[PDB]
């Protein structure tokens, strides 16, 4: 039996309506779970059999649906309810599948990022290598790009980044990006840049510094 | 009442076997299935198995009939999972939970994180990102390098500072090794007058470092 949630990811916002929805390869009557888990927590079940509510569940968690197509309903959203919601058959025989779980996020106004570039520390570059670090701080939505430039040289395959969770107070984003390369590397070329690509950026925005 | 005691994490070797554990206390222990689920970084939950502690009845996912072994100790109501010949692929927050009387897992434990891996441990190097000299606000920070295992906690002027920041999540670099950074933003006409240190402390390996960071020159 395969369930499955069609959206990962859903924006929405303080004292609106959401609806999450979860559909069964089969007819499973109304065995359908609903979970919540919330940043760094263990799930926590929320709805059973499709529409009750385990005791202390709050009053605007509700589920519908029989059969075949189930519905979570969030019915004005609170700022502690984002987290990921997981669905789960629960009727007849294993293997009891989750579906793929549903993200919650604030939606707010479009916010360019702010830019910065870090050459690697003196410190760092007497171990034999250098990280250059290129920080993209308090935008929104998600979705960012970061181009590490060398002398112009695109680069590919060298550089990490990892990106914070929503913020709870603002609803922005931040990300960072770090070049990895030898000393030796890092030491043969001059111009240093990351670019970076955003809906609140009419073109994308280069921060750059000379080795010197 | 109902709970799960998991341990909170555990660190082996790839071609080891671990066995993990979770201790059920409120509820009579061998009337309910206790399942195992998987969940790597940032990615869903994927049913593992289960087994019924009164029968010694198992079922398993297809991928894990060869990889794990359920059982049970009734006496002290605790259910084991044993995973055998581990590979980086095996790392992950393994939750056991309570089948309930109807289906669904009603009751979840805390989780172990399990970290499969031959990297030594080691506590980290701590290098300043130091804020732009060519000023409204300005951004500095530390990267936080080579450790192992996680975590590292990271605070500003000894927990004075905590307005502006951001920790971003750790990345797992092809050495094996860990990293990451801490940024903060600050008005920059304090730059030439304001000290900012950041505040490493990475308790595996029982090393605590305390980085300035000033502008250069």
């Amino acid at each position: 039996i395969v369930v499955t949630q069609s959206h990962k990811f859903m924006s929405t916002s303080v004292g609106d309506r959401v609806s999450i929805t979860c559909k069964a390869s089969q007819d499973v009557s109304v065995a359908v779970a609903w979970y919540q888990q919330k940043t760094g927590q263990s799930p926590k079940l929320l709805i059973y059999s499709a529409s009750y509510r385990i005791t202390g569940v709050p009053d605007r968690f509700t589920g519908s649906g029989s059969g075949t197509d189930f519905t979570f309903t969030i019915s004005s959203v609170q700022a502690e309810d984002m987290a990921v919601y997981y669905c789960q058959q629960h009727y007849s025989t294993p293997p009891w599948t989750f579906g793929g779980g549903t993200k919650l996020e604030i939606k707010r106004t479009v916010a360019a990022p702010s830019v910065f570039i870090f050459p690697p520390s003196d410190e760092q570059l007497k171990s034999g290598t250098a990280s250059v670090v290129c920080l993209l701080n308090n935008f929104y939505p998600r979705e960012a790009k970061v181009q590490w430039k060398v002398d112009n040289a695109l680069q590919s395959g060298n550089s990490q980044e990892s990106v914070t969770e929503q913020d709870s107070k603002d609803s922005t984003y931040s990300l960072s990006s770090t070049l990895t390369l030898s000393k030796a590397d890092y030491e043969k070329h001059k111009v240093y840049a990351c670019e970076v690509t955003h809906q609140g950026l009419r073109s994308p925005v280069t921060k750059s510094f000379n080795r010197g | 009442q109902v709970q799960l005691q998991q341990p909170g994490t555990e660190l082996v070797k790839p071609g080891a076997s671990v066995k993990l554990s979770c201790k059920a206390s409120g509820y009579t222990f061998t009337s309910y299935w206790m399942h195992w689920v998987k969940q790597r970084p940032g990615q869903g939950l994927e049913w593992i198995g289960e087994i019924n502690p009164r029968n010694g009845r198992t079922d398993f996912s297809e991928k894990f009939k060869s990889k794990a072994t359920l059982t049970v100790d009734t006496s002290s109501s605790t259910a084991f999972i044993q995973l055998s010949s581990l590979t980086s692929e095996d790392s992950a927050v393994y939750y056991c939970a309570r089948w309930g009387y109807y289906g669904s897992s009603d009751y979840w434990g805390q989780g172990t994180a399990l970290t499969v891996s031959s990297a030594s441990t080691k506590g980290p190097s701590v290098f300043p990102l130091a804020p732009s000299s060519k000023g409204g606000t300005a951004a500095l920070g530390c990267l936080v390098k080579d450790y192992f295992p996680e975590p590292v906690t990271v605070s500003w002027n000894s927990g004075a500072l905590t307005s502006g920041v951001h920790t971003f999540p750790a990345v797992l670099q092809s050495s094996g090794l860990y990293s990451l950074s801490s940024v903060v933003t600050v008005p920059s006409s304090s730059l030439g007058t304001q000290t900012y240190i950041c505040n490493v402390n990475h308790k595996p390996s029982n090393t605590k470092v305390d980085k300035k960071v000033e502008p250069k020159s």
